């Protein structure tokens, strides 16, 4: 399983953000509002979660051979990931997720505060003009082979278009001492 | 304004 593919727990579905390594052990990053749901996932056991405030969580793989260091492009192809970086305003980006597949757009803001009402407030979010839908959360925000974020939320959808916010991937990596595969 |  690669970046942007479905990960579920009981009836819930989220998308995998990035396959990473912690002291050589294979794990996967995804959104924290996803991992708060349960410790048991199709791919393994949750070993960390942070939502709200942040929006990231981590799952250790039951099957290490499934830790595919790429992002699925939903066209029978994949993008290799080799590093993690920080987003910049005007950057050309892509987002891969299990509901809508691959979408593209550009970063329009950084360090954005997002109020999700009863779900709480998140801070320091990457802002883009890329669309997303329910099910797309936790999936990959990348630029080429550089990992940049995890889908959190937004407004709109993929037909009318909308605004999406992502948790910066480097803050999740440093939280857990992880490195992208 | 929602979580995906």
């Amino acid at each position: 399983i690669a970046g942007g593919e479905a990960i579920t727990t009981g009836g819930s579905r989220c998308s995998l953000g990035f396959n990473v390594s912690v002291n050589g052990v294979a794990h996967a990053l995804t959104a924290g509002h996803c991992t708060n749901i349960s410790a048991s996932w199709s791919i393994g056991t949750r070993t960390g979660t942070s939502f709200p405030n942040n929006d990231y969580g981590i799952i250790r793989h039951s099957n290490p051979a499934a830790a595919d260091g790429r992002v699925y492009l939903y066209n029978g192809s994949y993008q290799d990931i080799t590093t993690a970086g920080n987003a910049f305003v005007g950057q050309a980006v892509q987002r891969s997720g299990s509901t809508t597949g691959l979408r593209s757009g550009s970063v329009t803001g950084l360090n954005a505060t997002v109020n999700y009402g009863s779900s709480g407030i998140v801070y320091g979010m990457i802002q883009t003009n890329v669309c997303a839908q329910p099910g797309d959360s936790g999936g990959s925000l990348f630029a080429g082979s550089t990992a940049l974020g995890l889908t959190s939320g937004g407004s709109g959808n993929c037909r009318t278009g909308g605004t999406t916010f992502y948790q910066p991937v480097t803050e999740a990596l440093s939280a857990y001492g992880a490195t992208v595969l | 304004f929602x979580l995906f």
